[PDB]
């Protein structure tokens, strides 16, 4: 059985240009556990990204949080790129700060 | 505390 | 004011790439407090909440022992199960284990659990009586017969009604300031036109603990799912949670819609309207 | 001792 990840990319706090915050990519509901998640700034992979310890839900599917400190600005675009066996190509979800 | 103890 | 303690173990084979990977995590309610990762350099059980850090060297040694032992057990079991299912040596497979206990507001034992999966499907589970097992398939029936012969349910019961509960109580006391807190949601609404005839309303809940929450959109006082989206509750990264629920509405009809927010930290449920 |  394979289960594709549900992907959310979001800031810890509502974003305000110039104010320090955390950029999160939460991946949940996936199986198997092998996954690669990168946070992107203007298309480039961010180097210092940390992640949570692997855990799972009642239906045995996995979840992980990936995160980095950042300061949003008007011009910088952020995204999360998720690579999983269920995804023919990595899925790239753009951060929408006004949801 | 984990099981095992 | 019921509380739970849960451990979650994952073992994943990676043929030709080293030994299986083993990860363990522990939680009290929705707060993680320990981890172990077989690929990390420490090879120790490590703290992940401030209130566990006071535990002494004996505790860390014993916890490290226990999870190392499970990692080694699982290496045997991965081989066994590949044989039961007639699988090749070349594929990656996964064992997952969850166990733990629930206590009441009085701190007394309510319920214990132990359940095991293989490749993300049920494999075997301890029943709620803590005396018997349910096997999901014919391979797990082999395990079930071994485990009855081994009296394994008694050893699990002794832990779940004993040590599990005792340590859950201790953590609830030591971490009281944060574990016994409720943080109610901070709520707001957003509103975006999407065409000349529709707009999106999104009801947000931020900063809440514990994670359990309900968000519901209503039209004319009736719960609705037509043209709604509800995301999974997600971690903020600071120990609290977030969720949102959205509805697409006919332009000009926003005032017919209400978002209802239910959470343990609220004196009464909130009704939000644009 | 518990082995599957």
């Amino acid at each position: 059985i394979q289960r594709t990840p549900k992907i959310q990319v979001y800031s810890r706090h509502p974003a305000e240009n110039g104010k320090s915050n955390f950029l999160n990519c939460y991946v949940s509901g996936f199986h198997p556990s092998d996954i690669e998640v990168d946070l992107l700034k203007n298309g480039e992979r961010i180097e210092k990204v940390e992640h949570s310890d692997l855990s799972f839900s009642k239906d045995w599917s996995f979840y992980l949080l990936y995160y980095t400190e950042f300061t949003p600005t008007e011009k910088d675009e952020y995204a999360c790129r998720v690579n999983h066996v269920t995804l023919s190509q990595p899925k790239i979800v753009k951060w929408d700060r006004d949801m | 505390a984990t099981i095992g103890t | 004011g019921s509380h739970s303690m849960r451990y979650f173990y994952t073992s994943v084979s990676r043929p030709g790439r080293g030994e299986p990977r083993f990860i363990a995590v522990g939680y009290v309610d929705d707060t993680q407090f320990v981890r172990f990762d077989s690929d990390a350099a420490s090879q120790r059980m490590e703290p992940r909440a401030p209130w566990i850090e006071q535990e002494g060297p004996e505790y860390w040694d014993q916890e490290t022992r226990n999870v190392k032992a499970q990692s080694q057990t699982d290496r045997v079991d991965l081989g066994t199960l590949r044989g039961y299912y007639n699988q090749s040596e070349d594929g990656s497979h996964t064992i997952q284990i969850m166990y733990g206990c629930d206590v009441g507001p009085d701190g007394r034992f309510l319920r214990g659990y132990r359940q095991d999966a293989y490749d993300g499907k049920d494999y075997i589970a301890l029943n709620e009586d803590l005396r018997s097992w349910t096997a999901a398939d014919m391979a797990a029936q082999i395990t079930k017969r071994k485990w009855e012969a081994a009296h394994a349910a008694e050893q699990q019961r002794a832990y779940l009604e004993g040590r599990c509960v005792e340590w859950l109580r201790r953590y609830l006391e030591n971490g009281k300031e944060t574990l016994q807190r409720t943080d109610p949601p901070k709520t707001h609404m957003t509103h975006h036109p999407i065409s000349d005839h529709e707009a999106t309303l999104r009801c947000w809940a931020l900063g809440f603990y514990p994670a359990e929450i309900t968000l519901t959109w209503q039209r004319d006082g009736e719960d609705q799912t037509q043209d709604t989206e509800l995301v999974e509750t997600r971690p903020a990264g600071d120990g609290t949670f977030q969720k949102w629920a959205a509805v697409v509405v006919p332009s000009g009809e926003e005032q017919r819609y209400t978002c209802h927010v239910q959470h343990e930290g609220l004196p009464k449920p909130l009704t939000l309207r644009w | 001792a518990m082995y599957k």
